[PDB]
RNA sequence: CCGAGGGUAGGGCCCGUGACUGGGGCGAAGUCGUAACAAGGUAGCUGUACCGGAAGGUGCGGCUGGAU
RNA sequence: AGCGCCGGCCAACUCCGUGCCAGCAGCCGCGGUAAUACGGAGGGCGCGAGCGUUACCCGGAUUCACUGGGCGUAAAGGGCGUGUAGGCGGCCUGGGGCGUCCCAUGUGAAAGACCACGGCUCAACCGUGGGGGAGCGUGGGAUACGCUCAGGCUAGACGG
RNA sequence: UUGGAGAGUUUGAUCCUGGCUCAGGGUGAACGCUGGCGGCGUGCCUAAGACAUGCAAGUCGUGCGGGCCGCGGGUCCGUGGUCAGCGGCGGACGGGUGAGUAACGCGUGGGUGACCUACCCGGAAGAGGGGGACAACCCGGGGAAACUCGGGCUAAUCCCCCAUGUGGACCCGCCCCUUGGGGUGUGUCCAAAGGGCUUUGCCCGCUUCCGGAUGGGCCCGCGUCCCAUCAGCUAGUUGGUGGGGUAAUGGCCCACCAAGGCGACGACGGGUAGCCGGUCUGAGAGGAUGGCCGGCCACAGGGGCACUGAGACACGGGCCCCACUCCUACGGGAGGCAGCAGUUAGGAAUCUUCCGCAAUGGGCGCAAGCCUGACGGAGCGACGCCGCUUG
RNA sequence: CCCUCGCCAAGGAACUCUGCAAGUUGGCCCCGUAACUUCGGGAGAAGGGGUGCUCCCUGGGGUGAUGAGCCCCGGGGAGCC
């Protein structure tokens, strides 16, 4: 299945995940289908999270399943709103 | 000195015995109907060919046959009976 | 019934494959060796880079013979080849494996290590 | 798009298959001069309608056999036996390069 | 039937190694002669041939990159 | 606080010791009784938790020369013809559009590189953004030159 | 238009030619001397030699029957674990390595009217009847052990049969299209599984078909090193007909038929090599290189093979042959670090038998959660870069 | 005991001046065949596979007539001891 995932970047004690749609079996930091945002779990800079919500809705609409943490980052971005 | 890989192996043999058993009959009942068609002897060939059709698809219900292997196996079974019966015709009963 | 000139297969992994008996080491003038007897032999055929090479004068112990050997129980045993295992001056095999069956007579003659490495004692 | 090439039938001595000799020109990746290079293709002819000297077009088709991956598309010109002579003379000249 | 491989026999390529043998490069102060550089004391060079401890010599034909 | 170095290249010099010995040496070369070249010392130059060495890659090397070299005597013209393949080819008109040029469009993953901004006190490291190509697929167009096909010429070439 | 320095050395001296040498930058480095701290990188380039010990893949009691132990009574049942068993799904991912491969392997652009894809999403339609075995368990034999064979009982999302056919498949017809794409009619053929709670209701599951999405397979143009002191190579060889095979094209495989296929635009052979994004240098052009990271490929002691499955011809799965090693009670048995540490050997040379799943990510699960040497971090090494001190 | 002849466990030249003698090998068909060479050869090099019988299918020749019959060269398939 296609999954919506956080592929870690940054450096040691310096996390910087990318909001990424990638195969469930692809290695974590491997080649992905698309980059639909990013994330800074320490919030050291003004915009630690950003999401192309219109794209994240497409992969949600076509099959992709999020993580129990990516989901809270798309709800924190209101991808699920009414 | 153990695994759950040993369980996958004990199961593979229960399935192997099962898959080989189904393929044996498929090749037997099918070839049987192709000899009968060559004699033709059409009601007898077709009465057997249909059981060869039934066994084929019943194998594709699971892992013994891919859908396309069965459809191809069915295609050649029927096709051989047609031409074989075109010599010394009379196709009765019907199955096509 | 091995004697000088007799060729023997080598039932081990020393490197030697064929050896030619040149002496029966059983007294002053024994005519023949059977199973459990030690011979002196030259190595006539080796495989490359094994322990022993062609031209070596080695000791071995006969482990199989084509002449059937008789036993006190009134039975006998015969093998298809004449085969020996190469030893040093302590009866110990110089290789680490023994190929093919060996006669039970070796046990009584004190070639125990060979008996254990053998895949079958008959 | 299925690659479409144009060449000449240098050998028709097979059943349902002709040999199409295609050329292509291009500049040398270092010396810039334009140079010719060639390549023979075993092309399908199910109607055995094509002969020596035909100038045909081949289209990238599904495998007919090992090496046969093109069908002849359309005849463009018939009777170019001058080109087949450039081919055969080159091949005949090879016995002169022996030892 | 195919079949890992094992066996028998005969080839090809490559590497290493060998009594002895060929010449090669190199090595402060060896022995022989003096071929070449001046017309170098027989102008030299040259392909070839033959000869001689050694450079070399000689023949044939060729070159001037030969002197006066 | 150490390591290399101080004859030229190449930045930094005097005294002693040694006497073609002991030794140095990347190259040219130093040492034979007044050695800035060997060894130590003083001093000096370069770097600095490093500094030297060896190995290897590119550069300097236009010393494989596409950019961007040569062949009388420096290394380099085949002993000479004839000729196959191949490379290359005069003037004029047109048809095509293969080369070639242009426009549009798809692809050219992320990371890296580069520019801007920001987060670790800085930096290295790292995040975010920006900007490009070449090459190939496709669609449209140009036709000078190269290509091809066709027709004409006579200056090349060949014949009388 | 942001980019381009040269010097030493043949001579008595000169100009030219020409080679050698030097100054620069770089390294997965190593060696000597020296050595304070921190950060981020990074560390078997040789023997793809051999390996002690632990660990690196499991999970569901919301599929099923059971032995045990603990909790509430009626020695019966609920419940909680617990253990193996049957049944799922995962184990084809992730992790290692660079041997082999000069190849459609890789790069780049395309083809499939010649193709598959579990779980995920969307749309359509359905679950109605009947039967059966095998482990667990009991009984017997053999053994040091590994560990078996024997008979009999038994459950289920396990297994078959019938039914229904929304539908699909196949064969022969016609229609569109044009390589096997799509329609339709006749005949034939194929569906299923149940479980949990609060219950004329949901939830997880099931079945057939379509579509999407993702992941693949196969095919083609083009590009891809050294030797021609390797010049000729080819019998499944090249093509055809029939068939087998597969998801699928094909000499991929078989029979027969034809006499072909390839090559100085370098065939065949020999050597070396995983390839690319990139890295290092360079004024650029070019040269060199492919460690770390990412993509792909290849292999899992050396070979061969298939089985199960959506998917493997499967590193921690199975069979067999070989080499090697080990246990043994000497009758017989076992193993595969190029997973993470660690050992030994070789070498100028290359690390901790550390911590935790808290994060991200993976597997299974309704879920609580469980596993996860992927990973996240910690450890050693001036190996590298950066920062700092010895005022 | 001699001659001529047959066989022999295990070994296989250890016999002897010498493998002397005697074994081995042995025809035909097919596959395949080295150094070297004066290009003929070496060559039957070496080394291998095949060989009977039955049934079935079939190709060419000779005689004859072009056919049958007689006869000569083959090819394929399936079996038997
Ligand atoms: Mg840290
Ligand atoms: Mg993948
Ligand atoms: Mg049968
Ligand atoms: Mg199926
Ligand atoms: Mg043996
Ligand atoms: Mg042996
Ligand atoms: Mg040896
Ligand atoms: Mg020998
Ligand atoms: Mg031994
Ligand atoms: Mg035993
Ligand atoms: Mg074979
Ligand atoms: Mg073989
Ligand atoms: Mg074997
Ligand atoms: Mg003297
Ligand atoms: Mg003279
Ligand atoms: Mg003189
Ligand atoms: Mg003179
Ligand atoms: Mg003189
Ligand atoms: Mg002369
Ligand atoms: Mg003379
Ligand atoms: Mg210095
Ligand atoms: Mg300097
Ligand atoms: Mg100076
Ligand atoms: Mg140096
Ligand atoms: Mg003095
Ligand atoms: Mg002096
Ligand atoms: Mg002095
Ligand atoms: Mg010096
Ligand atoms: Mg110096
Ligand atoms: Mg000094
Ligand atoms: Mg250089
Ligand atoms: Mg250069
Ligand atoms: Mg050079
Ligand atoms: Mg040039
Ligand atoms: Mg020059
Ligand atoms: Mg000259
Ligand atoms: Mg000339
Ligand atoms: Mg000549
Ligand atoms: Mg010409
Ligand atoms: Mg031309
Ligand atoms: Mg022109
Ligand atoms: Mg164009
Ligand atoms: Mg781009
Ligand atoms: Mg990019
Ligand atoms: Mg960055
Ligand atoms: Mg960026
Ligand atoms: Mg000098
Ligand atoms: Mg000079
Ligand atoms: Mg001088
Ligand atoms: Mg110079
Ligand atoms: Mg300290
Ligand atoms: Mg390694
Ligand atoms: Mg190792
Ligand atoms: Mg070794
Ligand atoms: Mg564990
Ligand atoms: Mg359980
Ligand atoms: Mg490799
Ligand atoms: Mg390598
Ligand atoms: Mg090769
Ligand atoms: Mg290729
Ligand atoms: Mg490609
Ligand atoms: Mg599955
Ligand atoms: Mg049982
Ligand atoms: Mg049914
Ligand atoms: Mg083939
Ligand atoms: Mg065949
Ligand atoms: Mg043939
Ligand atoms: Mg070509
Ligand atoms: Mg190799
Ligand atoms: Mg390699
Ligand atoms: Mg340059
Ligand atoms: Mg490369
Ligand atoms: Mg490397
Ligand atoms: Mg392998
Ligand atoms: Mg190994
Ligand atoms: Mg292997
Ligand atoms: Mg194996
Ligand atoms: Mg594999
Ligand atoms: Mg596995
Ligand atoms: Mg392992
Ligand atoms: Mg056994
Ligand atoms: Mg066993
Ligand atoms: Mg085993
Ligand atoms: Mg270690
Ligand atoms: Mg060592
Ligand atoms: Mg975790
Ligand atoms: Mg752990
Ligand atoms: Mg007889
Ligand atoms: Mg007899
Ligand atoms: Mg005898
Ligand atoms: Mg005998
Ligand atoms: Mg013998
Ligand atoms: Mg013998
Ligand atoms: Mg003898
Ligand atoms: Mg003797
Ligand atoms: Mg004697
Ligand atoms: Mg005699
Ligand atoms: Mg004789
Ligand atoms: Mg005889
Ligand atoms: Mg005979
Ligand atoms: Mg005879
Ligand atoms: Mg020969
Ligand atoms: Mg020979
Ligand atoms: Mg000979
Ligand atoms: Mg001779
Ligand atoms: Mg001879
Ligand atoms: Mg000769
Ligand atoms: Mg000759
Ligand atoms: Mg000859
Ligand atoms: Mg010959
Ligand atoms: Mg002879
Ligand atoms: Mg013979
Ligand atoms: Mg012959
Ligand atoms: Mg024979
Ligand atoms: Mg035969
Ligand atoms: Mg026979
Ligand atoms: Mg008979
Ligand atoms: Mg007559
Ligand atoms: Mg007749
Ligand atoms: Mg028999």
């Amino acid at each position: 299945m296609v999954k919506i995932r956080l592929a870690r970047f940054g450096s040691k004690h310096n996390p910087h995940y990318r909001i990424v749609v990638t195969d469930a079996r692809r290695k974590r930091d491997g080649k992905y289908i698309e980059k639909i945002g990013y994330y800074d779990p320490r919030k050291t800079t003004p915009d630690w999270l950003k999401v192309d919500v219109e794209r994240a809705r497409y992969w949600l609409s076509v099959g992709a399943q999020p993580t129990d943490t990516a989901r809270r980052l798309l709800r924190q971005a209101g991808v699920f709103r009414q | 000195r153990n695994l759950s890989a040993l369980k996958r192996h004990r199961q593979s043999l229960k399935r192997r015995l099962r898959n080989k058993a189904k393929k044996s009959a498929i090749k037997t009942l099918s070839k049987k109907a192709i000899q009968l068609a060559q004699e033709g002897k059409a009601e007898e060939a077709l009465k057997i060919m249909r059981k060869a059709e039934s066994l084929i698809d019943k194998a594709a219900k699971g892992s013994t046959l891919h859908k396309n292997a069965a459809a191809r196996r069915k295609s050649r079974l029927m096709r051989k009976v047609r031409q074989l019966l075109e010599a010394a015709g009379a196709p009765l009963i019907g199955g096509g | 019934m091995i004697q000088p000139q007799t060729y023997l297969e080598v039932a081990d992994n020393t490197g030697a494959r064929k050896i030619m008996c040149i002496r029966v080491l059983k007294g002053s003038n024994a005519k023949y060796a059977t199973v459990g007897d030690v011979i002196v032999a030259s190595v006539k055929e080796a495989i490359p880079r094994g322990a022993v090479k062609e031209g070596d004068v080695v000791k071995a112990v006969v482990v199989r013979t084509k002449k059937e050997i008789k036993r006190p129980d009134g039975s006998a045993i015969r093998f298809d080849d004449n085969a020996a295992v190469i030893i040093n001056n302590q009866l110990e095999p110089r290789g680490t494996r023994v190929f093919g069956p060996v006669a039970r007579e070796l046990r009584e003659k004190g070639f125990m290590k060979i008996v254990s490495l053998a895949p079958e004692v008959l | 798009p299925k690659k479409v090439l144009t060449g000449v039938v240098v050998s028709d001595k097979m059943q349902k298959t002709v040999t199409v000799l295609v050329e292509r020109q291009f500049p040398h990746p270092l010396y810039g001069k334009v140079i010719k290079r060639s390549k023979k293709y075993l092309a399908h002819d199910p109607e055995e309608k094509y002969k020596l000297g035909d100038v045909v077009e081949i289209i990238e088709s599904r495998p007919i056999s090992k090496r046969k991956r093109f069908r002849v598309l359309r005849l463009v010109e018939s009777g170019r036996m001058d080109l087949v002579e450039k081919y055969l003379i080159r091949r005949q000249n090879y016995e002169s390069l022996s030892k």
